[PDB]
């Protein structure tokens, strides 16, 4: 009877209320050999930073435009440096920069820092911290 | 907000005007 | 030497030539009344500067070289709590 | 710093004593755990020491 | 009524309406006194709101809907 | 007032905000205004010819103004009129800037505090509007004085119990 | 001479006279112009007096102290304070000279900037000014 | 009801009252012993001056935040600095300041100062000076 | 004397202490106007207060530094802009003075200037006022 | 240290590192007032960073040059100024340091002062900021 | 052309009044 | 006095634009 004199239909203007996020759960997996877990014939699902573990060694390990099915956000971009192309002060800003920018896409995670940087033979060391919500 | 105080101040003198009569 | 004399309902009469801080005086030829004003110097943040209250509709009597000139009544009365 | 007053996020509960309890403790020189301020921490930093004469002072 | 009844509402109806000439504030030995009891209060209103809720049919969670089904 | 989808008619002043308005706490600035423009003190009926059956005078707003107001209204043959609805006296307003919530809209009653007297008077919502920006929220509110708030209970309405329940 | 700062019955003495004061005073001139004559000028009244103060408030007592038994850098700064925040009307005297009369305080800034905890300040005054209120005729 | 005194009062209009507090009364409590004064097998009351002492005696006496039925303002934070957790003048800023805040909220009191500060062995002393309407 | 500035439990001391500190007040005057016996004046309400703060943070355990265990220079200067950036409410605290307020920072400027790798630091603090809405 | 500015991958190295280098930064603060209590102040926002550089460019390979193989002076400035002229956005990074972030230039100007025919300039930065684009809901 | 920016002002808040409604 | 500049020029306008003629 009554005209709705708003676009679209009143369904459409029903706001489901907003809660914190949901509890982060993950399947688990081995880091030694890169293999998911199986427990009592079926997969083994953790919890909170655990599964945040897992998540940031998954994106650390991808490179970011190399699959056609990632977006091109996902990934980091720590293979440019390899070889030495640029100075070492260049590559220690870089890849921190990689890093950081690479990891903070979750809303899980909150900051990251790397602070420690060293040059020794062919390996590049660094501490990196990170804060979550727990 | 200039034009809102202009108007005001337009409004309040019209008013003025209009009790004190004009020919 | 300009003085104005304000006259209250309840019969006080006061002269308040000390307090005024401006006057203007004016008219025009396609309205048939004169128009006159006035403002005052009225603290309420400072004890020492209150004064007297005017109300509406008391006669205000203007005055230049011992002559009057004006004889009106109060219209319209407005506070601003900054100044 | 000293070790009194520090208090101890673990702990969730101990058995309860009464203050005149803890003084008398405290006096006879042990090291305890109490519930004062809303939490739980430890009375007083002092050592078994009880007797004191001229060469060891209260110090 | 049942929400608004709460222990700052009750413990002021309860000051005002004891009659002594002392002082009536936070750290008396009358406010003392009367804290202590209200928010007692206020926790058993939360109780006697929930007990309708129990008695019905309609919500009566697990043993009372078996019990009123019985 | 449309709010949202729905068509309501209510009633001026029936809500009062919890929140009072006071000049050391939350008010920027404001403008008190008394004017006579507007007032009528008399009434004049005329039938439906145009010539004049009745007048009446209101002494209490004679009192405030000497000067006499006249205001003309006609009756047809199946109305008879009110006079006395037809008398108004002088206004009293506020201009208020300040800090407040969401709740002060127009239409509803709102209380400022005099500085000097400490005394409360009840206002009437007359223009608001609401403003964000740069991280700071201010209201501005344009303000119909009613009257002074009774100290302690006007009535004194006091709640009528037995001595005894049973 | 001496420096003192009162409020009713509660007086302040400056402990060290400053090296040097001033008082700054001007009156309103109002301009106009005339066609063909040029510029023209008149009286608008005069302004109230301002004064600036400098010195520092010492932590011990020295050979150059005005009187011994002042109070602590930090509770003459805590009084000058407080008397700012308020508002006060104050009354302001240097003994020997023509300076008397009413102040209200426009500014205080004071700063540590060696090793003798010593606090230097700088003190801005207004001169105070009362209007008489009419009477109702007889 | 009718005034509007917001510019000015009228000349005739009385003003009702001058707004004050009355008379600060308190049940009697005794120091020594921490219990009320029972006179002639009744409670005894006292005014003014002792009033506000007992006052500020059971104010300095409790603890901010550790009682369910306290407000957020009722209490002090001393317990904090037990042990040294601070450095000496930082313990003493934070002393004085928290003894500050706790008084001021009695409207009978009108300005505290801590003006004296010492350290001896473990002990540390104040002189507090409170100034009421009376 | 000892600076400290600490937003709730997290907590920064200076490691080097400045050459000086100094403290600005104001308050507002209304001046008005009147025929024939000039200017007259009431008081208007005092300003925040503020203060500067000049000085480096060292990149070696000097003799004249304050204590031993600071951060590195560019940790506290992205813990400071950090607390800038949020609009943090902080406390800052000079002791052995009456200095002991609520603050917000306003301006925060670093720089090198020679071969020792110091960071030399200009800091802006304002006094902080919270506003009371009455209730009934 | 080092001092680059990149475009894209087209990346230049200053020659010289000058002899001091500044942050800036600063926060936006609102400022109102209450009757009877004075000013009070709120948070807006923090500004964009701004950082102002001064060196030359070498004529000619110096002892305490970063490094060898660099261009001209005015193919520097050529450089420069194109990119300057665009409005492109850039990178700038100082080694061993905290300052890496995207700039845009503001100012750049050049001159010559003596008989060695080196170019001294002053370049001006600032911080360049992205904002998010909204996504329409599943 | 300051009274023409106020004119143009001040047109344009009436049209949009008067697209509103006013009693 | 503003008002009182503002509302001048726009009386002068509007009398041109009538001795002109509005459409």
């Amino acid at each position: 009877s009554t005209i709705f004199p708003f676009i679209g239909v009143p369904e459409d203007y029903i706001l489901p209320k907003t809660e914190e996020l949901p509890i982060f759960r993950e399947v688990a997996w081995d880091f030694e050999k890169d293999e998911p877990i199986l427990e009592k014939g079926d997969f083994k699902i953790i919890e909170k930073k655990e599964a945040l573990k897992v998540w940031i060694y998954k994106c650390i390990k991808t490179n970011r435009y190399e699959h056609e099915i990632y977006s091109l956000e996902y990934g980091t971009e720590l293979s440019e440096l390899i070889g030495q192309k640029y100075t070492k002060g260049l590559t220690e800003s870089e890849a921190s920069r990689f890093i950081k920018e690479a990891l903070l896409i979750n809303p899980y995670i909150l900051e990251v820092n790397v602070k420690s940087a060293n040059f020794n033979r062919d390996i590049l060391s660094a501490n990196v911290k990170v804060s979550t919500i727990y | 907000a200039d034009i809102e105080k202009i108007t005001s101040k337009l409004v309040a003198s019209i008013q003025l005007a209009q009790l004190g009569g004009v020919l | 030497m300009i003085k104005i004399w304000v006259h209250i309902k309840n019969g006080s009469i006061y002269d308040i030539t000390d307090i005024v801080d401006k006057v203007s005086w004016s008219g025009d030829y396609k309205s048939p009344s004169r128009t006159l004003e006035f403002s005052i110097i009225q603290s309420s943040f400072d004890n020492v500067f209150q004064q007297i209250d005017i109300p509406i509709a008391s006669t205000v009597c203007f005055y230049v070289d011992e002559k009057e000139l004006f004889r009106g009544m109060i219209i319209n009365r407005s506070k601003d709590s900054s100044s | 710093q000293s070790v009194t007053y520090t208090k101890l996020s673990d702990v969730v509960d101990i058995p309860k004593m009464t203050k005149v309890d803890a003084e008398s403790r405290v006096n006879k020189g042990e090291l305890i755990l109490i519930k004062e301020a809303g939490a739980i921490r430890i009375a007083r930093g002092v050592n078994s020491l009880t007797e004191l004469t001229a060469e060891k002072g209260e110090m | 009524m049942y929400s608004d009844q709460t222990y700052e509402v009750i413990k002021n109806r309860t000051l005002e309406n004891i009659n002594l000439d002392i002082y009536k504030g936070e750290g008396s030995f009358l406010n003392n006194m009367v804290s202590g009891n209200n928010l007692e209060l206020s926790k058993i209103y939360l109780e006697l709101s929930k007990m309708h809720k129990m008695a019905f049919i309609q919500d009566t969670y697990n043993q009372f809907l078996d019990k009123r089904v019985n | 007032e449309a709010n949202l989808d729905k068509f309501n008619v209510i009633e001026k002043g029936t809500v009062t905000l919890s929140v009072m308005f006071e000049e050391g706490f939350n008010i920027i600035n404001t403008t008190f205004s008394e004017s006579m423009e507007n007032v009528k003190n008399k009434v004049i009926v005329v039938d439906q010819y145009g010539s004049k059956i009745s007048e009446k005078i209101d002494n209490e707003i004679f009192k405030e103004v000497n000067v006499i107001m006249q205001k003309v209204i006609q009756q047809q043959e199946n109305q008879d009129v009110d006079i006395d609805s037809e008398f108004n006296g002088i206004e009293k307003s506020c201009s208020l800037k300040g800090y407040g919530d969401v709740s002060c809209i127009t239409g509803r009653g709102v209380k400022v505090k005099d500085s000097y007297t400490k005394l409360v008077g009840l206002f009437y919502i007359d223009t608001d509007k609401h403003t964000w920006q740069n991280g700071e929220y201010q209201i501005e509110l344009e303000l119909n004085f009613q009257n002074l708030m009774d100290e302690k209970s006007a009535g004194q309405d006091e709640p009528k119990e037995e001595s005894n329940l049973g | 001479m001496e420096m003192w700062l009162r409020q009713a019955e509660d007086r302040f003495r400056f402990p060290v006279f400053p090296s040097s004061f001033s008082i700054n005073g001007k009156a309103a001139v109002n301009s106009s112009s005339i066609l063909k004559i040029g510029e023209i000028a008149t009286f608008g009244g005069v302004a109230l007096k301002s004064i600036s103060i400098s010195s520092f408030f010492p932590n011990k007592d020295y050979t150059f102290c005005d009187y011994t038994g002042f109070p602590s850098p930090y509770d003459c700064v805590n009084k000058i304070e407080k008397w700012m925040k308020e508002g006060f009307i104050l009354r302001f005297t240097i003994t020997e000279t023509n300076i008397n009369m009413e102040v209200i305080i426009e500014g205080f800034s004071y700063e540590e900037r060696d090793g003798t905890r010593d606090v230097y300040f700088t003190l801005d005054l207004k001169e105070y000014k009362r209007i008489k209120i009419p009477k109702v005729t007889p």
